[PDB]
């Protein structure tokens, strides 16, 4: 009946210090589709993150790409944070360059 | 090379919170051109390529009538279901269909594909003949009749090799300078020791589409499949895939490893090492 | 292009 979601935390470029990226959180593999996922930088919620249009594999099972602007330092931690029927609490997954 | 579209629908019901929300999305190969969104404030067939752009008003407006009235016969759809397999109504349910074509290098048909899901599980697909249909159980064998006695397969078969394959013959002309171009995968070995005795040997692909690549790691000229972590292909957000592939191997044995890659981007396969 | 079929369950 339901799947749990797999997630992976990444960037579209490879990082360096200061110049400008992309944070994205790929969610893949769950069913049913209701999904909650937050970029986080340092512990909180980054604002006006988009997402991609719901769509579906060859198992039927969901993915989507939630993305924002970011400019990586040395300091700052990312992470995402995803919530789903199949989940007891939100799994937090680290960016690790 | 070979080329296809796909459209892909989720209907989703909730009980309580308004009538099910209905989504289309349309794809060439492994790029989004359409979506429909029943949700949205205003729903209607939006572009998300530059190459569908230039379709005129005839195009988004006859896209747009068509979502909303499929939408509809997807809310009907899943109040049938819901009776076929004697569930309650206070519970969320959702249809998914898959459908469109594979064309070869000439744009001809290789082969059509409509194919229906209900909670995630296959429910009736048809056949790669065109003109039969799998039902999974036998609440879709009461659909399967239906559609056998209205002839929907021939109604299918005729969209399939027709307007399908000429859609998609279309797009791909009108789309050539990014559909018809393979971007291949730069490729890098990292290497981290996680012990004194072993280190990850991890080989990355970047920057490539279409998304499908193999990537392996062989010692000593034989295949690790068993003892290979691949993660699953990923969106960079920019068109194009990312994909790694780690091994773990002993302390001072790193060049018996080698990593090979294929894509349809590369005159050859690639062979990397670790290069410290 | 979509299909204009969309068929009754």
């Amino acid at each position: 009946i339901q799947r749990t979601p797999k997630i992976q935390v990444y960037s579209r470029h490879p990082a360096e210090n200061g110049k400008s990226n992309f944070l994205n959180c790929y969610v893949s593999g769950f069913h049913p589709s209701d999904i909650e996922v937050d970029l986080l930088k340092n512990g909180e919620r980054i604002e006006k993150v988009e997402h991609s249009d719901l769509s579906f594999s060859k198992d039927w099972s969901f993915y989507l790409l939630y993305y924002t602007e970011f400019t990586p330092t040395e300091k700052d931690e990312y992470a995402c944070r995803v919530n789903h029927v199949t989940l007891s609490q939100p799994k937090i997954v680290k960016w690790d360059r | 090379g070979s080329h296809s579209m796909r459209y892909f629908y989720t209907a989703m019901s909730r009980p309580g919170r308004g009538e099910p929300r209905f989504i289309a999305v349309g794809y060439v190969d492994d790029t989004q051109f359409v979506r429909f969104d029943s949700d949205a404030a205003s729903p209607r067939m939006a572009p998300r390529a530059p190459w569908i752009e230039q379709e005129g008003p005839e195009y988004w407006d006859g896209e747009t009538r068509n979502m909303k009235a499929s939408a509809q016969t997807y809310r009907e759809n899943l109040r049938i279901a819901l009776r076929y397999y004697n569930q309650s109504e206070a519970g969320s349910h959702i249809i998914q269909v898959m459908y469109g074509c594979d064309v070869g290098p000439d744009g001809r048909l290789l082969r059509g594909h409509n194919q229906y899901a209900y909670d995630g599980k296959d429910y009736i697909a048809l056949n790669e003949d065109l003109s039969s249909w799998t039902a999974a159980d036998t609440a879709a064998q009461i659909t399967q009749r239906k559609w056998e006695a209205a002839r929907v397969a021939e109604q299918l078969r005729a969209y399939l090799e027709g307007l399908c394959v000429e859609w998609l013959r279309r797009y791909l002309e009108n789309g050539k300078e990014t559909l018809q171009r393979a971007d291949p995968p730069k490729t890098h070995v990292t290497h981290h020791p996680i012990s004194d005795h072993e280190a990850t040997l991890r080989c990355w692909a970047l920057g490539f589409y279409p998304a499908e690549i193999t990537l392996t790691w062989q010692r000593d000229g034989e295949d690790q499949t068993q003892d290979t972590e691949l993660v699953e292909t990923r969106p960079a957000g920019d068109r194009t895939f990312q994909k790694w592939a780690a091994v773990v191997v002993p302390s001072g044995e790193e060049q018996r490893y080698t990593c090979h890659v294929q894509h349809e981007g590369l005159p050859k396969p690639l062979t990397l090492r670790w290069e410290p | 292009l979509t299909v204009q079929v969309a068929r009754v369950y």
